């Protein structure tokens, strides 16, 4: 498996434009780019409002936050059975692949993944707050 | 990027939205939640905060003294304290037109002034102030004391002056010094002032710093004190024809226990107050030698706590380990202190209206109403704070392993039973009080007032008869002349006390009937429901069946999400939040009852209250509608008078209350979506997008929304009732 | 007498209140004829008013300075000065009916609890069993006291769910 | 004596109402937006 | 950022991962359940705190917990 | 063969569980070395609408 | 008829009939015993 | 059912016939209360030899506009 490379010269779905598009954050902080492969032309619903028409083949779109890209990904997977993927793009031109992280969707187990933020105990086995008091900052009893 | 504010939280400083400012302002006093906080530093920060608060209190007192000496009419009010209204301070408002200037020009002043309702005139006149020079000297002295306290607060934070952690935990030494020094010596000094200054000034003799070292407070001059013949100090007291401030009919005694009230001022005797302060000073000083600090003798609070477990095992481990869980928990100490302070504040309100201590205070009806309402609302807020800090103690400082089997753990052991019984009491009281009120209302509406249920409060009337009131006719204890309890006080204090309690012209144990019984049940309902909400929130703060891990989320958090059916207002902070409304409602009922009963007493028609206090229509029409006619008439198309400021304050409080309803009903999501639309509008507008924000605009958080709505609700409530109370009492009298 | 109150049979305000009510009713009656429905209704209301005032004064109620009756809630005063009918006897009457309803509901719940689907018996009331228990609940204080003495009235601590403390 | 002049309210009220709040508001606003190094 | 934790009571039903709307959770191999899978939170920097994962968890008590922490641009879900 | 018998009734001892001190019917006991092999089904559902859960060997007592 | 009786045995129908009976009994009691304030 | 109830109340428990003879002094009324627990005080003197509750639905004026002159028609 290999990490995909963002192609900026990728056709985009035919949309007339809306007011729920990108804002100054896309030029000052970061934005997201969702790409997918469509087998045929089809009218889909935009996460920011309106109905667009996805073209046959590659399709690229820009969104303000990751939630919009994952919402469109879920819509394309559950309504048209596609395989979309998205990146986070910075104003300096840096592209960072986000989902799927390993090329395999996270609902199914995949080899090579390492569990993080996992507590090898239960909720009732957590310590009292008095034991985590007077720390460097506000620490919850579940953070340890 | 990361901002400098706040400096105590790097996480809040990294927040790029408007939430950073609000959260930094609301978490500045949460010393335990800062970055890099230890126990010693925590105590030092609280010490500095205590000094700063003391400085603020003293500076505020000095400001009041200064304004009364400058713009007040204290020199003229002392000559005629019955027909002259006190002046708070002058008014300099460029917005006032000519009618406002002549309307507020009252009280013998030369310009627009505010008539005070705080009662500082009567208090200062009673303690000895006669001229404006005394008030000026007191203001200067208090300002210098406040400056010294501020300097002390700054000095104690610097190195070589910061106290150690063990110094802050010296409970035995601190309690011995507060019982013997801050309580006993202070009371003894007040006794010295009353005997040396207040008592001679009330008899027409000016005693000040220039002549108190040569004027003898008693003709025998300290001889009966050293010879043990203290009974000579009570000889020749003030007669029944004594005039306050003059020597006409003035006695020579300094420590008596005549009881009752002064015939002219209708207030407590100064000699009795001095004797009281002396006795409590002796008691507090003696009580100051109970704990062992550095001389071997004394006690240890840990030993007394650990040696108080019943042998039957009814209390489990008893009070074992209570010394460590209290000395190491600041929230427990703060909760205990706030509970005692709130109870004492309520005690102050009741004792001051019933037993007037300051001269010519009973005739000032506005002063009585405002003072009682002020102290009762402050006490309610303080009580809610005590329970809130108790919940904070359970979440942050409770240790089940250290408190195993003691009374504290047993509280959480049967918390369901406590909440259930509180629920039953509140339900019973609410159903019965509301049912009796609606029944009386229907009977009054159907034209049959004899069919309404009027239960006579025989228990409280029986207590009043025990105190000496013969109106009911029980004739026992102090009411029967052949009783030992009655014959044992006839030579010390019972004559004046009986003469004052049997007089129906004062507020000393007023006559009660069915209306008083019903409103008392309403008061009990409010107290029990507020206690139910607070107790349930404090016991369920560490967890319940809905949230088994609520202790791991802190004292205040929004919710646990919409899962499990919904978890809105699940934190202990939310329980306090819902309890503030019940506290305001309870204090509203007690203040409504006090204001109506005293208004009908001052108007000379107590039958109006006795006949209209049994049905809610009487409360709504004869009290709220009848007493607001002059208030809402402060400004109208025909002109205005001095009562227009209270009308504006009335509408001001109504507006603030209604504004709080917005934050209370409408929730975050709608506002955040609206804000997003406004963000797009500003970003796509020419000649205006050049001015961009430094903080990303976001909607207020759920907790912040609850606090903002509660603050508006309380402010509007307080301002509305204060304006109505002062306007109605001032216009009527 | 008790708490400075006077009996309603000897109170001037009580008689003045009765005269006021009869006066306003008679004033309203003077505008109608003699053999009409509103006149008969007003006369019936007046007779009801007279009977109510006579019955209240006959019962020995204590009136205040407002002319209205007062209730005695103290058991000692009520049983000592003939006022047990105000608040004592109705108190025990409500206690009997309250425990009656509570015992009937408790018996129905415990009876349907051991069945296959108790929720169906809760939304759809089993009228025969409920009627039988309603008729059998007349001995509720005896059954409740016998249940309390046997120790079967309460549930043990280990069988009740509680919070994680 | 400690008595202020007759013109004292005409100068202290506009000061405490417009001079001091404007300076305090500007200083606090500048302090809140200070960026850390 | 918010703190997302997974406890040992996780049965590997993969319902919490599907309910996550910002791709924070995932499934890793494990040996403590029959499904031999366990939920993981390696991208907590993108979590907003909607608690949809807690709603989708069927264990009693929950296996995935969300604790509100320091708010940022990604955590507040701001498009500006 | 380890653990309670299938179809029996057991009491839940887990304090954080919704069914603490409540009776539930045993469904199946896992034969592996899992931490919570006992499966208990309850007639009353929790706040989330779930009626089954997995408990450990010492978390259930026969009752 | 079994289904009709089961429908009449539901909580709202039973509540309606029971409250109507109780209200009617209380109304008739106050009708034949006007203005009862004491025992 | 609601309209039939309004017409029945106007035909048997109202003073429409009396209101027709004096529509400027007699107050419209179409509801009577039973003499129980003292509620008979609500049966105010609406005029025309009747005692009831003054209605504000305007049914009397509507019936007068349609030409209704007797309780039999209602
Ligand atoms: C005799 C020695 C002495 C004295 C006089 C004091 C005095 C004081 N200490 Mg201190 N302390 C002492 C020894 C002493 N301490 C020792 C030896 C230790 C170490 C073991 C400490 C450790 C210590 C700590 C840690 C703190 C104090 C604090 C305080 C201040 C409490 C502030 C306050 O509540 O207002 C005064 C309270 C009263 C006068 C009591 C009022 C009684 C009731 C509530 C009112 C009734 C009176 C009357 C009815 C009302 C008047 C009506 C009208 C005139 C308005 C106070 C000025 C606090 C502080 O530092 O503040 C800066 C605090 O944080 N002390
Ligand atoms: C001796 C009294 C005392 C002391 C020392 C404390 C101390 C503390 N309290 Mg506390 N509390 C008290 C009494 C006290 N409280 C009382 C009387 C109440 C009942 C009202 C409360 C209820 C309470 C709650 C619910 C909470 C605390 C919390 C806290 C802790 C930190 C929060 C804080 O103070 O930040 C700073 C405080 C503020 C910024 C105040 C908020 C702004 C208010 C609403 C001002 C509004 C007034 C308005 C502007 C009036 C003007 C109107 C006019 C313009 C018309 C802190 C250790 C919090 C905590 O423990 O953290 C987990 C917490 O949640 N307290
Ligand atoms: C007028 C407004 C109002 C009223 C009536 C109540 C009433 C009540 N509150 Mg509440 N509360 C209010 C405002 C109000 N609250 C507000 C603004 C807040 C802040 C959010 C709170 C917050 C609050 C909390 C946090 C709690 C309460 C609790 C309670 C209950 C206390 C028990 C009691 O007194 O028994 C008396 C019972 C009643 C007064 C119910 C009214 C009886 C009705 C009128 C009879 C039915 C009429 C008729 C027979 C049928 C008509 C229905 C028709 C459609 C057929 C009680 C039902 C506490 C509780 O739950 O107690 C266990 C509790 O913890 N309140
Ligand atoms: C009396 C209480 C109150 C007040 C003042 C408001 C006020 C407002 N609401 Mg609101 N609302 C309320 C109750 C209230 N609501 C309640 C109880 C609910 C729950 C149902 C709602 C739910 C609600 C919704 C859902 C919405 C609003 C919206 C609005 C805004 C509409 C814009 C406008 O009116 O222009 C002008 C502003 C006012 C008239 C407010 C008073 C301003 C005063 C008169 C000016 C004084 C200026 C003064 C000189 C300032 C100097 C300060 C000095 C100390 C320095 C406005 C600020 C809408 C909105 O967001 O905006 C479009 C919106 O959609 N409200
Ligand atoms: C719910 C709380 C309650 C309260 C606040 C009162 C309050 C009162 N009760 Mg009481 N009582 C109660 C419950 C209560 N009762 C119950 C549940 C019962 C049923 C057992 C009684 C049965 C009762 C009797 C038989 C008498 C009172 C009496 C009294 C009055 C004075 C006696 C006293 O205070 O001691 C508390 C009362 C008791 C412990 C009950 C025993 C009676 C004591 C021993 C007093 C008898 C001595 C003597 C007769 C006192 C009269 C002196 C003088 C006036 C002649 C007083 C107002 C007395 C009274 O005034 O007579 C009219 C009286 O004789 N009560
Ligand atoms: C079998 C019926 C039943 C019984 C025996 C009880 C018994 C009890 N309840 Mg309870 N309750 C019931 C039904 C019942 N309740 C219902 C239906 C509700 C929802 C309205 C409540 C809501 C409730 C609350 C909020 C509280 C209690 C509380 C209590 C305890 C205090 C006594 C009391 O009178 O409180 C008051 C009782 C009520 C407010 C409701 C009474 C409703 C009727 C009269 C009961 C019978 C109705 C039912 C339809 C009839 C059965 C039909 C069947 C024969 C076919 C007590 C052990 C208190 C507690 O927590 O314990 C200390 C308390 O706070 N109950
Ligand atoms: C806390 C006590 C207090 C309060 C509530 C007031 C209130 C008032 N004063 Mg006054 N003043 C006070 C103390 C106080 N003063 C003291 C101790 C002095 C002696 C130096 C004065 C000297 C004074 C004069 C000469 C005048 C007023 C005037 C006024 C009125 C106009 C507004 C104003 O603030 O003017 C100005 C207030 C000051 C110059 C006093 C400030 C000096 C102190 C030491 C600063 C305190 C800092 C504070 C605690 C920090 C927090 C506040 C804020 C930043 C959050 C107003 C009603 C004017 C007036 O009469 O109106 C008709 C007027 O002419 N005051
Ligand atoms: C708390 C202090 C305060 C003070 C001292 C004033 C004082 C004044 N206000 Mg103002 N106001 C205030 C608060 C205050 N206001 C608040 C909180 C609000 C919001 C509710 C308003 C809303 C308000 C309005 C809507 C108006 C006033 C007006 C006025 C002026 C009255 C006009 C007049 O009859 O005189 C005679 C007028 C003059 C002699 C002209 C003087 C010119 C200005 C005021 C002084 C010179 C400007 C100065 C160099 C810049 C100062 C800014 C400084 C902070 C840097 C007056 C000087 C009126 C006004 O502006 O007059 C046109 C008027 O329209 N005020
Ligand atoms: C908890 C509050 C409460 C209480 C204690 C009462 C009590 C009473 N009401 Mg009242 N009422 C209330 C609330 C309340 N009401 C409310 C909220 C309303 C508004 C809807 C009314 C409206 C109302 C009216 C309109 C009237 C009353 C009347 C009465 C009296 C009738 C006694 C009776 O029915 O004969 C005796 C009852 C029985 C014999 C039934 C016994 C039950 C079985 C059959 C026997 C079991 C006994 C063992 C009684 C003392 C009547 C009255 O005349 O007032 C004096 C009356 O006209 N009430
Ligand atoms: C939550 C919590 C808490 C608690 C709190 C509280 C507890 C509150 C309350 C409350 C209150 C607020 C109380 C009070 C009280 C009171 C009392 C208990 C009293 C009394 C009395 C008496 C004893 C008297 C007697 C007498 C008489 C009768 C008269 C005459 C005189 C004489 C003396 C004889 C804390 C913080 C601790 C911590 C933990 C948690
Ligand atoms: S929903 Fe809960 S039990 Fe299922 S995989 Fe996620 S964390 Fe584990
Ligand atoms: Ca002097």
């Amino acid at each position: 498996w290999t990490v995909p490379t963002l192609n900026p010269d990728t056709p985009s779905p035919i949309f007339g434009g809306s007011t729920g598009g990108l804002l100054r954050k896309a030029q000052t902080e970061e934005f997201y780019v969702i790409t997918w492969e469509a087998k045929k032309e089809q009218i889909f619903e935009m996460p920011t409002g309106g109905a667009a028409i996805m073209r046959q083949g590659p399709n690229l779109l820009k969104f303000g936050k990751k939630e919009q890209c994952l919402a469109l990904t879920t819509q394309l997977r559950n309504k048209f059975k596609l395989t979309p993927c998205f990146y986070r793009v910075f104003p300096d031109g840096k592209v960072q692949y986000l989902h799927p992280a390993d090329g395999v969707y996270p609902e199914k187990v995949n080899a090579g993944r390492v569990g993080a933020n996992q507590n090898m105990r239960r909720i009732g086995q957590n310590v009292n707050p008095i034991k985590v008091k007077f720390s460097g900052r506000m620490m919850s009893p579940a953070e340890i | 990027a990361t901002k400098l504010f706040p400096k105590f939280s790097q996480g809040l400083a990294q927040d790029p939205t408007t939430r950073r400012i609000w959260y930094g302002l609301a978490m500045a006093h949460d010393f335990e939640s800062h970055d890099g906080m230890t126990e010693e530093n925590l105590y030092q920060k609280i010490f500095a905060s205590h000094f700063g608060q003391l400085s603020i209190i003293f500076l505020w007192t000095s400001g009041n003294l200064f304004h009364v000496a400058w713009q007040g009419n204290f020199e003229q009010w002392v000559t005629d304290p019955v027909h002259i209204r006190p002046i708070a301070h002058a008014i300099w408002d460029p917005h006032f037109g000519q009618p406002a200037v002549e309307a507020f020009t009252r009280g013998g002043a030369s310009g627009p002034v505010n008539i005070s309702t705080s009662g500082v005139y009567q208090w200062w006149y009673t303690i000895g102030m006669r001229t404006n020079q005394d008030l000026y000297v007191g203001s200067v002295f208090l300002a210098l004391v406040s400056a010294i306290f501020l300097f002390a607060g700054w000095l104690h934070l610097q190195p070589n002056f910061q106290p150690s952690l063990s110094w802050f935990k010296d409970a035995e030494s601190r309690l011995n010094h507060h019982l013997s020094g801050l309580f006993g010596v202070s009371s003894l000094a007040w006794t010295g002032h009353l005997v040396h200054v207040a008592i001679p000034e009330s008899r027409g003799q000016h005693v000040g710093w220039d002549n108190f070292l040569s004027v003898l407070p008693h003709p025998q001059g300290l001889t009966p004190f050293f010879t043990g013949n203290w009974a000579a100090y009570a000889q020749s007291p003030d007669t029944a024809s004594h005039v306050f401030g003059t020597a006409q009919g003035s006695g020579q005694a300094i420590l008596t226990f005549l009881g009752g009230f002064h015939p002219q001022t209708q207030s407590l005797w100064l000699t009795d107050m001095a004797h009281h302060h002396l006795a409590i000073a002796v008691i507090f000083i003696v009580a100051g030698h109970m704990y062992r600090t550095n001389f071997g003798i004394g006690h240890r609070m840990q030993a007394i706590l650990e040696a108080h477990t019943p042998p039957s095992g009814s209390l489990g481990a008893g009070h074992k380990g209570l010394f460590d869980t209290v000395n190491n928990s600041l929230h427990f100490q703060l909760g205990l202190a706030l509970a005692s302070v709130g109870t004492i504040t309520s005690l102050v309100a009741q004792h001051m209206y019933s037993l007037p201590p300051y001269a010519f205070q009973a005739i000032d009806f506005t002063t009585q109403a405002a003072l009682y309402t002020h102290h009762q609302y402050i006490a309610g807020f303080i009580m809610c704070g005590a329970f809130a800090h108790g919940a904070i103690f359970f979440i942050r400082d409770y240790d089940p392993e250290q408190n195993k089997g003691n009374v504290l753990a047993r509280m959480l052991d049967h918390k369901e039973a406590l909440i259930s019984h509180l629920s039953w009491v509140s339900l019973f009281l609410g159903f019965h009080t509301l049912g009796l009120y609606v029944h009386n209302d229907v009977m009054q509406a159907f034209g049959t007032p004899e069919k309404q249920i009027l239960i006579e409060p025989v228990f409280a009337q029986w207590i009043q008869a025990a105190h000496g009131k013969a109106l009911y006719g029980f004739d026992f204890l102090l009411s029967s002349k052949t009783s030992a309890a009655f014959a044992n006080g006839q030579s010390l204090w019972l004559p004046g006390w009986l003469d004052a309690i049997n007089n129906n012209q004062n507020s000393l144990f007023l006559t009660i009937g069915p209306g008083d019984f019903l409103v008392h049940h309403a008061i009990a309902l409010g107290l029990h429901t507020t206690t139910l909400i607070l107790v349930k929130g404090a016991l369920d703060a560490r967890g319940s069946k809905l949230m088994p891990d609520k202790k791991d989320f802190g004292y205040s958090f929004p919710c646990d999400g919409p899962g499990r059916g919904g978890t809105c207002d699940i934190s202990a902070y939310d329980a306090f939040y819902l309890a503030v409304f019940w506290m305001l409602n309870t204090i509203g009922w007690v203040t409504f009852y006090w204001h109506w009963k005293h208004l009908t007493l001052w108007q000379g028609n107590v039958a109006q209250f006795d006949e209209s206090s049994t049905y809610l229509m009487g409360w709504l029409r004869d009290y709220l509608w009848l007493n607001s006619s002059q208030l809402i008439n402060g400004y109208n198309p025909f002109g205005m008078n001095s009562l227009s400021v209270w009308a504006w304050t009335f509408l001001f409080g109504h507006l603030i209350y209604a504004t709080g309803f917005m934050f209370l009903i409408s929730w975050r999501g709608y506002w955040q979506e609206l804000i997003e639309t406004l963000v797009w509008a500003h970003e796509k507008t020419p000649l205006a997008n050049l001015v961009y924000w430094k903080d990303k605009p976001v909607a207020l958080s759920i907790v912040q929304a609850r606090l903002v709505g509660l603050a508006h609700f309380s402010v509007g409530y307080i301002f509305t009732y204060a304006a109505f109370l002062i306007a109605s009492t001032s216009g009527r009298f | 007498d008790i708490a400075g109150l006077t009996p309603c049979s000897e109170s001037k305000a009580y008689a003045k209140l009765e005269k006021k009510e009869l006066k306003t009713l008679e004033k309203r009656l003077k505008q109608y004829e003699a053999d009409s429905a509103p006149a008969v209704a007003l006369k019936a209301t007046m007779e009801r008013t007279k009977a109510r005032f006579a019955n209240y004064a006959k019962a020995g109620l204590l009136c205040g300075n407002d002319g209205l009756p007062h209730l005695i809630a103290d058991p000692g005063l009520a049983l000592k000065y003939g006022h047990a009918g105000e608040v004592f006897i109705p108190t025990f009457g409500f206690l009997y009916v309250a425990g009656y309803i509570g015992y009937v509901g408790r018996q129905y719940l415990i009876a349907v609890k051991g069945e296959a689907k108790p929720t169906d018996k809760e939304i759809i009331i089993d009228v025969p069993l409920a009627t039988k228990l309603a008729w059998q609940g007349a001995g509720w204080p005896l059954a409740a006291v016998q249940e309390l003495q046997r120790g079967t009235l309460l549930e043990k601590e280990e069988n009740i769910t509680v919070s994680p403390r | 004596p400690f008595v202020p002049p007759s013109w004292a309210p005409s100068v202290f009220v506009p000061l405490t109402g417009l001079v001091l709040p404007a300076i305090a508001m500007a200083t606090l606003f500048v302090y809140i937006e200070k960026e850390a190094p | 950022a918010h703190i997302v934790k997974i406890y040992d009571t996780c049965i590997g039903c993969t319902q919490c991962v599907r309910a996550c709307p910002l791709d924070v959770l995932e499934m890793v191999p494990w040996d403590g359940c029959k499904a031999s899978q366990m939920a993981s939170a390696p991208r907590t920097e993108d979590c907003v705190g909607c608690k949809r994962c807690e709603t989708a968890c069927p264990t009693d008590f929950l296996s995935v917990r969300v604790y509100l922490g320091s708010e940022s641009t990604r955590s507040m879900g701001l498009s500006y | 063969e380890v653990g309670p018998k299938r179809g029996s009734l057991v009491k839940i001892l887990r304090p954080e569980s919704y069914w603490f001190n409540q009776v539930g019917k045993v469904v199946s006991v896992d034969q592996s070395g899992v931490r919570y092999p006992v499966v208990v089904r309850f007639e009353n559902q929790n706040y989330a609408g779930v009626t089954t859960n997995n408990y450990a060997l010492d978390e259930v007592v026969a009752a | 008829m079994k289904d009709f009786t089961t429908y009449l045995s539901t909580a709202p129908v039973i509540a309606t009939i029971w409250f109507t009976f109780t209200a009617g009994l209380l109304i008739e009691i106050n009708r034949y015993f006007p203005d009862p304030l004491v025992f | 059912i609601w309209l039939s109830g309004m017409y029945f109340h106007g035909a048997r428990f109202s003073n429409y016939e009396a209101w027709l003879s004096d529509p400027t002094h007699i107050k419209p009324s179409a509801q009577v209360v039973w003499p129980i627990v003292g509620q008979e005080i609500l049966n105010g003197d609406v005029g025309g030899g009747f005692q009831g509750i003054q209605i504000t639905s305007g049914f009397f004026q509507l019936w007068r506009a349609s030409g209704i002159t007797s309780e039999l028609q209602l």
